[PDB]
């Protein structure tokens, strides 16, 4: 107790005296901290302290996978009573149940599987509350599909359930626990589906049959209007279940005339509902009900049911005071909200999932039907706020809808939509749903209304005008989603004149431009995302303006969210949908246009010594896409690389994180390629610091990864100033080489000597040797690491240009290289066997929701197979045997030499 | 006439291997329920799509109508699982394989159509309705019914189901 006290940061320091003392005989310590809490002789509040240090107590020693049969007994047999007293408060039984539930999923069988006994006892004889919800949260520690059956737990706990749904007796409260439980159950039930058993999958079936009729009853049933919160409650359980039936398991076991019977009392008790934390429990129960609708949407519906459904729905979809208060004062969110990013799902957003799955007839009779349901609410605001909100859901439909009335329904309901924007005493909310529903109208009917083409230039004229005026932003918030929307279906820029285009463009520039001004990092995506539509709308003609702007505005959103990662893509797509259709000519302007903002962005992190920022990242990325985006004709202008080289350089040079200093070797190496040689040859002595440090100790593996495609970008300009810094080159490559532990980017390292070999075979070899790395040859090391990497070789793709480059090599005759089981041979009879077999071997020639998963699953290209390359050398060379040939032919081992012919 | 894409199948790596209860946890409109198809299910509001999220980190998604809405569908699900706590670079996008629909709406005598091809053309109408096809430049499966409908699959863009579908027109008209 008095230690108990002090335990329970004055407390934090006390309690590790009791720390201490478990450190020495934590098994005796189990039993006397188990003692506090059994005895009274505590503050309850002390003794629940105690149940929480024991959770601490217990993982340490108790738990090996952390890493007494008396003392574990004696804790286990004390809480028996003690969690499942009524007489004690809720905080005690549940501190209590926690160590129940941390002991049993780890040591329940074996230790005591008899537990569910006692629990059984409890629930049955006694009804207690606690026990059987206590029960229910255990079911999915221990409850296995093996023991559910084999173990026979699974039909003791069903024949509890429906025993107590026997009990009209029992209360209200007990049921809901009681349903849960039923759940539970359920889950074990789910997996057997795909494979089915005929013992327990009769047992089963027989479960859901005899659970289905219980179920109705608790419908029919009804409880005092004194206590209709807890019924809420209590019908929201009831309902989840019955989806899981349906959504979970084979027709077979839900039949058509049930689906019927819980379809029209689901609605009668969603339309009590209706009529009726007491918010958002009837609006939380509301859903559960909405979605096994869903769940029997196949099933006809009345039009009086239709109606129902409507008029109740409208009802549950108002979004209570204080969302449009929130939206009211921060918009940011309403976004988030809108394109799905939100985690809320309230009515308001399981309807919208809802009317999607039904099939055409029953959809075109509820458009119908709210077709009407609009006129007639127009006056009441918010009910057409939240109907149309439910139109949008419809009309998302993918499906179609046609009806003799619903064409002159259609205009006039445009014309309502229209009255909507033309009257200026609208409620903001309404209105922000109008501008983004409009389109989904559209988009729907396009083909039906013969007036369409006009009508969507009218409505964006008049939807992106009122866009322009609005003290509260949160109307412009709504129109660039909706403008996405617009951009979906309506081929504006073809429809309309390139002037018509790029005036509604600008307009939305602006828009963008006040919108973003206060934009919360929820946002940014939606905003580029429309960004990027507007780029792609875009007319030879060169406008610079508006091209300077859409420019300025990527980079600008971007800016203050670099981190997330839509706006990442979406930036990189907007930018390369600039790039598009760009000559030399055009392409100057674009220098100037882009090249500072990069440049600033490296500069500014010089400051932060290029440490990586998700900024930093971004724009190396944007650069490597311009790079990549020039026209084909021609080089790049060197004032590119005046721009380009020293920024890069630095960034190189000072930077050692893998990933930036990838992002940026990439668009190093690709400027080297396409640029012009003559620039270059002053650079070279640079671009051989920057080769260096990239192939050298302080650099990463993962960051000497992409110096490849650099390396044959030099050798693309020229070669006449890259030999004499050849055997610095190779100095390099080969210190770097040795130390790299990373398999892939060694592989990646060998993949550059073709080049180097193709060029000349004699400097290489030569230089190599001569140089000693610690008075030691790195010759030998590199050839054996050669060796090596062929163990582990994969991919022929390198292997082709394998060959190009032994081909240079056979022939340099080095003697050197003439001269449990370890492979220590010479290279020069080493490597013929090994090609040799490789041939050998290809003589040989080697030949819907599940498929998703299964959807989940070099320098130079070299026309001539293998054989033809390998045939030809063998002709040459046994013949002539070069290189010490002769020996190595005379005593190649016949096993394949006869297979080699093939 | 161009068949329209009826569905398609998108892949990407998400930067980073996940843990599917969390997400369960945060945007909880995943069902993640395992050792049956186990992988968490994520649905949003636009487009409509399904997507399994795996561990693992990679990723497939499936609904949209057109490759820029399979794009951006990813791209959301990227951003979804980005805000709940993990990092996520959307990398590598691609589409695997497509499929496309259209029905010429007239049944035609297909009995001496199927012995036209023989080899490729299986014709069991009893077992199930029918005909699979496969044509030469590129590889894909094609279905053609007596009803008329025509389904392509094994596509990797709009090209390619258009060209399938044009090759075999006339051999089916």
């Amino acid at each position: 107790n008095e230690l108990i006290i002090g335990a329970q940061h004055t407390r934090e320091v006390a309690e590790t005296q009791l720390l201490q003392w478990c450190d020495s005989d934590a098994s005796q310590v189990f039993k006397a901290l188990a003692n506090v809490a059994l005895q009274h002789e505590a503050s309850l509040e002390s003794r629940q302290f105690a149940l929480l240090s024991l959770r601490k107590l217990i993982t340490m020693y108790w738990s090996p996978g952390f890493e007494e049969i008396d003392v574990k007994d004696f804790i286990r047999e004390v809480l028996l009573k003690l969690c499942l007293n009524d007489n004690e408060n809720t905080k005690i039984k549940n501190g209590a149940s926690y160590c129940i539930v941390q002991i049993s999923a780890v040591d329940f069988p074996d230790q005591w599987p008899q537990l569910l006994t006692v629990i059984y006892d409890a629930i049955s004889h006694q009804h207690s509350l606690n026990a059987m919800s206590l029960l229910n949260e255990i079911y999915d520690d221990v409850v296995s599909e093996e023991m559910f059956f084999e173990g026979g737990i699974g039909l003791a706990t069903m024949e509890i359930v429906f025993k107590v749904l026997n009990t009209e007796t029992s209360t209200l409260i007990a049921k809901i626990a009681a349903l849960k439980l039923l759940k539970a159950c359920l889950l074990q039930m789910s997996s057997h589906n795909e494979y089915d058993e005929a013992s327990r999958k009769s047992f089963v079936s027989q479960c859901l049959a005899t659970s289905l009729q219980i179920l109705g009853q608790l419908l029919t049933l009804n409880f005092g209007n004194v206590d209709v919160i807890s019924q809420l409650k209590f019908k929201s359980i009831i309902y989840e279940n019955l989806v899981f039936i349906k959504n979970d398991f084979s027709r077979k076991h839900f039949s058509s005339e049930l689906q019927k019977q819980f379809k029209i009392m689901a609605i009668q008790d969603l339309e009590n509902v209706t009529h009726i934390p007491l918010l958002e429990t009837v609006h939380d129960c509301s859903i559960y009900i909405v979605e096994f609708l869903t769940s029997v949407c196949t099933l006809q519906f009345s039009v009086e049911e239709m109606n129902k459904i409507i008029t109740s729905l409208t009802i549950l979809c108002q979004l209570s005071s204080e969302t449009r208060e929130i939206w009211t004062s921060d918009f940011n969110t309403f976004v988030s909200k809108e394109t799905g990013l939100a985690a809320s799902y309230n009515v308001r957003d399981q309807a919208n999932e809802f009317f999607t799955s039904l099939p055409n007839p029953q959809l075109s009779l509820i458009f119908k039907v709210v077709s009407n349901d609009i006129e007639h609410s127009t006056c009441n605001y918010s009910t057409l706020e939240s109907l149309l909100y439910l139109l949008q859901c419809i009309l998302l439909n993918d499906d179609e809808i046609t009806g003799e009335n619903i064409d002159q329904s259609l205009q006039i309901l445009i014309k309502t939509l229209e009255n909507i924007l033309v009257s200026q005493e609208i409620p903001e909310l309404i209105l922000a749903r109008a501008i983004l529903t409009i389109p989904r109208v559209l988009d729907k009917f396009i083909d039906a209304l013969p007036d369409i083409k006009p009508l969507t230039s009218a409505f964006l004229a008049k939807s992106l005008n009122l866009a322009l005026k609005s003290d509260k932003e949160l109307i412009k918030s709504a129109t660039l989603i909706a403008f996405t929307y617009y951009c979906y279906f309506a081929e504006l820029d073809s429809v309309l004149g390139p002037e018509v285009c790029s005036e509604t463009q600008e307009k939305v520039i602006r828009i963008i431009n006040q919108v973003s001004s206060d934009a919360e990092e929820d946002t940014n995506g939606a905003l580029m995302e429309v960004l990027s539509q507007v780029i792609s709308y875009n007319p030879p003609h060169s406008r610079k303006e508006i091209l300077q702007a859409e420019f300025h505005l990527v980079f600008t959103i971007s800016s203050e969210d670099p981190a997330n990662v839509q706006v990442v893509v979406q930036s990189q797509e907007c930018l390369e949908k600039l790039l598009d259709n760009i000559n030399m000519d055009n392409y100057k302007n674009y220098i100037e246009l882009c090249l500072p903002s990069f440049i600033n962005v490296l500069d500014s992190n010089n400051a932060n010594n290029y440490r990586y920022s998700p900024l930093l990242s971004l724009v190396l990325e944007f650069i490597t896409v311009f790079l990549k985006k020039k026209p084909n004709d021609g080089f790049l202008p060197d004032e590119i690389n005046q721009y380009l080289f020293e920024p890069l350089a630095k960034v190189l040079a000072f930077s050692t994180e893998d990933e930036t200093l990838q992002l940026a070797t990439e668009a190093f190496s690709y400027l080297i390629f396409n640029t012009d040689t003559r620039a270059m040859e002053p650079r070279l002595m640079d671009i051989m610091k920057v080769l260096e440090r990239l192939l050298s100790l302080e650099v990463s593996d993962s960051a000497a990864m992409n110096v490849g495609p650099l390396v044959v970008a030099i050798f693309t300009r020229f070669s006449k100033e890259i030999q004499p810094l050849i055997g610095r080159i190779l100095e390099a490559v080969v210190v770097r080489l040795i130390k790299t532990q990373n398999i892939s980017t060694e592989q990646n390292l060998l993949s550059v000597l073709c080049f180097l070999t193709c060029n000349d075979p004699k400097q290489t070899v030569d230089f190599l040797s001569s140089f000693q790395i610690d008075n030691t040859d790195a010759l030998t090391l590199v050839m054996r690491k050669w060796i090596e990497a062929f163990e582990v070789i994969r991919g022929e793709k390198r292997i082709k240009e394998n060959i190009v480059a032994l081909s240079n090599l056979f022939f340099l005759n080095d003697k050197r290289l003439q001269k449990d089981r370890y492979v220590q041979v010479p290279l020069y009879t080493k490597i013929i066997k090994l090609f040799v077999s490789e041939l050998s071997f290809q003589s040989k020639q080697p030949n819907d929701y599940d498929k998703l998963k299964e959807y989940i699953d070099g320098l130079m290209d070299v026309k001539e197979s293998v054989v033809q390359l390998l045939v030809r050398f063998f002709k040459e060379v046994a013949s002539k045997d070069v290189s010490g040939f002769h020996c190595i032919y005379e005593t190649l081992s016949d096993s394949e030499r006869k297979v080699l012919s093939e | 006439i161009v068949p329209t894409l009826q569905n398609i199948v998108a892949t990407v790596t998400l930067g980073c291997r996940l843990d599917l209860k969390t997400v369960a946890l945060h945007a909880r409109n995943a069902e993640y329920n395992p050792k049956r198809f186990a992988a968490v299910i994520m649905r949003i509001r636009e487009p409509k799509t399904t997507a399994l999220i795996f561990a693992s980190g990679k990723m497939v998604v499936t609904g949209a109508k057109s490759e820029d809405d399979s794009k951006l569908a990813s791209r959301k699900y990227a951003r979804i699982i980005q805000k709940i706590g993990f990092a996520a670079k959307f990398t590598d996008f691609k589409i695997q394989n497509i499929v496309g629909s259209c029905d010429v709406k007239f049944p035609i005598r297909l009995e001496g159509l199927a012995f036209s091809h023989g080899t490729f053309s299986s014709y069991e109408p009893e077992l199930f309705p029918g005909l699979i096809y496969r044509m030469v430049k590129p590889k894909i499966v094609l279905l053609i019914f007596v009803s008329g409908k025509i389904v392509l699959t094994g596509a990797k863009q709009r090209e390619e189901i258009y060209q399938a579908f044009e090759a075999i027109y006339p051999v089916l008209s």
